[PDB]
């Protein structure tokens, strides 16, 4: 039923994966493995200042003439960067598939970067680091990879320390554009109302010119009373993108006292951070945090067949919606040839779904949760989060 | 941001791979 | 049977304090949940009446005959809000079991 | 100002006496026609 | 495919079955906060939020574990006209999400300990909501711009919590959730299972309804110094009401002008506000085009956001923009680039299934039919060029109405600006 | 009686009555206009910093010394002037004049200290709100005015917490000067005004900084917030202080009716409104005017359904007025009306010494009550219609407040 | 003699703990309202100060001597503060007497 995800390689070993569906518009994307986990401390804000820089123009569309292609059909254009990965994706019309393709093809290579756009692009990206602070669940999660992935590269952030920030030149920059674009490693996904054959085409003509980590388990802590509320993450090492069990612990997240609060689990190549994050008023925390690790101890010992069934029916809502939509079918395909080599079908997703049981979720829960040391993150008035010793001491019971 | 500050290294405290975390 | 409910009602002696029968029940959970949801009216009349019967208690008095309260006259105020409270409870009981 | 203003002098005569019913006693987790958009799990989202 | 079926109780019954894994089925409702007066405002604010309350059928435990049970969705999203309510789920759970949903619609009960429970979470909403500036500035920017019926607000007003009851909730549900207000989506089901389901519920109320008061324009302008860092500022006029021609022109119209970057980040390189707004100032600003239309009236003008200190020019240099489209300074590459966003804007808005899903519903309510996305697109080429210019002029003429918020020390007034 | 005017711009106006309590005021224009939306809210905060430690005495010496002597000080603000007015027995006005220049001329505004006093911002400001009438004055003049009148008497909420010592400190040194001043004794001698001018209120001698000129901007803001009753105030510009044309008004608001005289249906409006709505009702006519522009209009009060007729009953009796109905007996009794309550308002010690005060801070000299009286009767009858068509044209300004679903809007008012 | 004030400000050793003569007074009504009167700025960094020597106490630990105050490096930062609340308790405290 679901429209097939054929895909095809170039010699280049960009990988062409479409996924054609009726929808008119289509959100075709270029996937880079290149994030902050491949920069080497010396260019730690290589990927996102590239990424800032990309649409200003290349040489053969120097300057905004670039973007007022992108406006001439009406697409519109996105990038993103995480800590592995790198996305450029267009939202556009079916019938503007062609140059689409072909201004996809400028921004991963012939791309321009501009002296001048790089004082530009240094004082934005300065000035939003410099006001990113303000952004309090991303504070805490940095804090929680800076803590737990320490003298491992998944550690350092994408947007990189300020003194890089400050510190970078076009020619580091042609480095890690030179060094981490290259078309093996490139997966050119489309979804929607896109034909493979043409995509396979028109990547032949254009874009067809393209060229281990720990956890450490301790915990970082930021106190500033000042702040009106506090978040708090605390994670356990996750298993990775190939290892299936993740599936389960997905359904563990879907079974799962703060104000707010959400369950993640971050999976990196073969390493990742499972966990909860939460953000509450100073004199509530320590009750949360002993809330939180009793229903992580109960998914150990006591899980039952119910709240299993509903996670499993919540998993299986939080994917297909997931699948909908041409801009997340489209992401979906990038990071499935980028992360498992493969676009994995939901009924195997659903089959995967359905072979969980509750003895098998307690028994990877007790496998990644019982008896393991948390990475802790905590900003604003974190006083009355307990230290390591108690978090060490809840995540284990003297009952079993 | 706080991106700029990075953590100090206790590898001097650090001891001696989840293969030696169940002997520790 | 009326009658012998009659003569127990005056027998269990609630009415000689003015009280009402479901002002006599134990509060409990369920209890204070449906005294929780009453209106404002009936629960200011609930209280003021435990109120004059703990002063007659205290006292060692009872009202006078003419002012105590009957066996027909018994409105069963809180009666039904508990039904809903004992309701919605066995239905919560029944899905966890 | 009472010239003026007369019973609404006091009203644009705000004063203190300097040295010394009365007022009873008197932030949450963080270009088109707006939407109010809520749900049983779905957070509440201005549209907008 | 669409088949619509608009039953004699005046609900209409609209169904399509894609054999979907995950199918939708919302109900949408001519009960939005415009059917307010002065004695019940914020009324709809609580409606919105006591979907979750205890039904004749079906508790709010057995409603709340119910759904969550199968691992459905049931959200509420509300315009100032429309109400509606969606449940989306597998298709072996949507016989009981249909119970759940038609309950909900059809009867409530509103308890008075539940909706006493529920005005402390109506407050936090409310504060969730106004915690970004836009929200504050178009709701207040709709109070200033209206008199009576689109000056209501989406949320709930400060003195209102605490003093709206079940009568409240039971006089607004019994006089306008009437059948002849309604019509049931489905995508991913069969369009008889709709049908049945709209004769078991829907069925409590047929009527055409209480009809609500005709809205009139008042113009003026209500400020609010906070000192914030950015001052917003939305500066509107009378339009074209929703469901009109000229509508669609002055949807043209905010294209041109601008109607979001496109571009992460987008510097609206060729949004005409956007070009007249960099080359004259240097600092950070945000100047779009905005249109809101109702079944009556519409407003339609430009938002700006800008430093403090230069937010007078930026706003000088917005309008003076709009002024030049209003003496026929445009070209005609510019109006068809226009035209190809609204129509990509407008496809990519129905390509999702929960869009496409309240498209289909608001069509409903507006006009009974369905008009298929080929349709529009010939439409929206029918606007040319003239036209956009004469609604341009619509908005450079008639009184506006200007909601401005932030350090105020430099903005201007409407007898100045 | 004596004005005489000090060099450094400060005025001293003494007088000896002999009383036994003496009450000395120092007349400042520094009122709410002379801040912009940078500072709004710091005149308010210097009103109520009365009691702060300052160079010359310890809050809490100069609390504790004037309740020692049981004398009284206390602070008086409009939109323009600032007075602050010490009291007390003749033997003790020397520490009382110590206190109050030391307050006036040198306040050292501590930042812990303001930072206690912000919270008793907030509750003066509740306070003052806790009745409908000084909220829908303060929302008359924010849609009347654009800049300097607009400014409220009140702190608003979100500058609570933001006013800082630098502020206050600013604001003194550019409105606290010597040419702005006027000090005022009854029952002192004139000399030792001299003696406390010259030790202080003689250094501080600029100009100042000056305020810019306010502009109408008419418009109307409107509050629903489920009152019993509906308020409702619409005016227009009117005179300013220092011209004829503000006598006229006063005697048209004494015409149409200004405050209850037996515990006065007899007013135009009051009549105009009875011969038509039997419910409760309170219909006045509000002037306020200020050195550079004037406010003049119908208040009225009724409840929320009678809110609409009622208004326009108001406003068709001024429009009555504006078209020369009016008799000769009637202005004759509101003369008398306007130039009893200005008897009455200078009969008491406090009125005196404030009348005096802004005679002072505004003309820099003395008019004595027989002068004005005179002059109230130059207005004419005539002039009183003048008055009137003024506002009836003038592009009118509305603060209204209540249940609001039949209170009327400026383009159908 | 400042010498030997020097050497005693060594003997003090708080240098050592990098604490200025003012984080060590013992904390006293007067000490705390001075201490209330104190700029954020010094308020935080006397926490920071404060709580640096506490760790070094729980090792056991000195700071590197170089770190540590020097006599002319010792600042009294709060002494101002605290000079004002004394002399206004002393004035409240007379004025009782009397």
């Amino acid at each position: 039923s679901v429209p097939e995800t054929q895909v095809s390689i170039l010699d280049n070993g960009l990988r062409v994966a479409s996924e054609q569906s009726s929808h008119a518009t289509c959100t075709v994307g270029v996937w880079i493995d290149a994030g902050s986990r491949y920069e080497t401390e010396k260019n730690n804000g290589a990927g996102y200042f590239l990424e800032h820089l990309a649409f200003k123009g290349t040489k053969n569309r120097p300057g905004n003439a670039l973007e007022k292609e992108v406006e001439s059909i009406g697409a519109h254009l996105n990038a993103y960067s995480t800590r592995e990965h790198t996305a450029y994706l267009i939202k556009a019309l079916s019938k503007d598939l062609p140059k689409v393709v072909e201004l996809l093809a400028d921004i991963v290579q012939n791309s321009s970067l501009e002296d001048s756009q790089i004082e530009k692009e240094r004082d934005v990206i300065l000035r939003e680091m410099q006001e990113n602070d303000a952004s309090m669940q991303n504070v805490v999660f940095d804090y929680l990879h800076a803590t737990a992935f320490q003298g491992t590269p998944l550690a350092q952030a994408v947007e990189g320390p300020s003194e890089n920030v400050r510190r970078l030149s076009r020619t580091d920059l042609t480095d890690y554009l030179n060094r981490h674009y290259k078309a093996p490693r490139m997966v050119l996904a489309a979804a929607g109302g896109v034909e493979h054959q043409q995509l396979l085409d028109l990547a032949q003509k254009h874009l067809s010119s393209v060229s281990p980590c720990r956890f450490t388990g301790s915990e970082i802590r930021h106190r500033d009373d000042a702040l009106p509320l506090a978040h708090v993450a605390i994670a356990v090492e996750g298993p990775g993108w190939a290892n299936p069990d993740n599936v389960t612990l997905q359904v563990a997240n879907a079974i799962i006292l703060c104000q707010s609060f959400q369950t993640f689990n971050i999976s990196y190549s073969d390493t990742g951070l499972l966990g909860a994050h939460f953000v509450c008023d100073a004199m509530s925390i320590d009750d949360m945090v002993f809330f939180l690790q009793g229903q992580w101890m109960r998914l150990c010992t006591s899980a039952t067949e119910s709240e299993v069934t509903r996670g499993k029916n919540i998993l299986r809502n939080a994917l297909v919606s997931h699948l909908d939509g041409t801009t997340p079918v489209c992401e979906d395909i990038g990071r499935s040839l980028l992360t498992y080599g493969r676009r994995i079908p939901l009924a195997e997703w659903e089959s995967r779904i359905q072979e969980v049981d509750a003895q098998m979720l307690r028994d990877i829960c007790s496998k990644y949760f019982y008896d393991q040391c948390p990475a802790v993150a905590g900003y604003g008035p974190i006083e009355q989060l307990p230290d390591y010793n108690r978090i060490r001491s809840g995540m284990f019971w003297l009952r079993f | 941001s706080h991106t700029d500050v990075k953590v100090p290294d206790f590898s001097d405290y650090r001891r001696a791979s989840k293969e030696s975390s169940e002997a520790r | 049977l009326d009658g012998f409910r009659k003569w127990y009602y005056n027998a269990a002696g609630f009415n000689k304090l003015g009280l009402m029968r479901d002002d006599t029940l134990h509060e409990t959970e369920d209890v204070k949940e449906a005294i929780r949801r009453l209106p404002e009216d009936l629960y200011n009349d609930r209280m003021f009446r435990i109120k004059r019967a703990l002063d007659l208690t205290m006292r060692h008095q009872i009202l006078p005959k003419d002012q105590w309260t009957k066996y027909e006259e018994d409105k069963f105020y809180l009666e039904p809000y508990l039904k809903e409270v004992i309701r919605e409870r066995k239905e919560r009981e029944e899905w966890a079991k | 100002v009472a010239a003026r203003s007369g019973p609404f002098a006091p009203v644009l005569s705000a004063t203190s006496r300097g040295v010394a019913g009365a007022v009873p006693a008197a932030v949450l987790d963080v270009a088109r026609p707006l939407v109010a958009t809520v749900g049983l799990n779905v957070p509440a989202s201005v549209r907008f | 495919d669409l088949e619509f079926t608009k039953l004699p109780n005046g609900l209409v019954i609209a169904s399509l079955e894609n054999y979907a894994p995950l199918s939708r089925i919302g109900l949408f409702v001519k009960a939005g906060s415009r059917y307010e007066d002065s004695n019940n405002l914020g009324t709809s604010h609580l409606l919105r939020l006591a979907s979750s309350l205890t039904t004749k059928g079906a508790s709010s435990f057995k409603i709340t574990r119910g759904i969550e049970a199968v691992g459905g969705k049931l959200s509420v999203t509300a315009t100032r006209e429309n109400m509606a309510y969606t449940v989306e789920g597998i298709r072996s759970d949507i016989e009981i999400l249909m119970e759940f949903l038609l309950n909900v619609t059809t009867a409530p009960e509103f308890r008075r300990w539940e909706v006493a429970a529920l005005r402390s979470q109506l407050k936090i909403d409310k504060a969730v909501a106004f915690q970004n500036s836009q929200t504050r500035i178009i709701e207040n920017l709709h109070d200033v711009a209206y008199k009576n019926a689109l000056a209501n607000p989406l949320y709930c007003p400060d003195y209102r919590m605490g003093k709206i009851t079940s009568e409240e909730l039971h006089y607004f549900v019994q006089n306008h959730f009437t059948s002849a207000r309604m019509a049931l989506v489905g995508l991913g089901v069969s369009h008889s299972v709709l049908k049945q389901v709209a004769e078991q519920f829907l069925n409590m109320r047929g009527g055409l309804g209480l009809a609500g008061a005709k809205a009139k324009y008042r113009g003026g302008e209500i400020r609010e110094q906070n000192g914030d860092n950015l001052v917003h500022a939305a500066i509107v006029a009378e339009s074209a009401a929703i469901g009109n021609a000229e509508a669609n022109a002055f949807s043209v119209l905010q294209h041109l002008l601008g109607a979001g970057p496109h571009i992460k980040r987008g510097n609206n390189t060729t949004s005409l506000l956007s070009q007249s707004v960099a080359k004259g100032s240097h600092q950070p600003f945000d100047v779009s085009a905005f249109n809101a239309s109702y079944s009556d009236s519409g407003l339609f003008g430009i938002y700006t956001i800008s430093q403090a200190a230069a937010a007078g020019e930026v706003i000088n240099a917005a309008y003076n923009q709009v002024k030049a489209v209003a003496q026929g300074n445009l070209s005609s590459a510019d109006v068809q680039a226009a035209k190809n966003k609204l129509k990509a804007g407008y496809l990519m808005s129905v390509e999702t299934s929960e869009g496409f899903l309240s498209e289909i519903g608001s069509q409903a309510l507006a006009a009974g039919s369905y008009m298929p996305p080929s349709t529009v697109l010939q439409q929206i080429d029918s606007v040319a060029d003239a036209d956009v210019v004469k609604a341009a002029k619509k908005f450079v003429s008639g009184k506006k109405s200007m909601a401005a918020s932030g350090n105020l020390g430099h903005t201007p007034f409407l007898d100045e600006l």
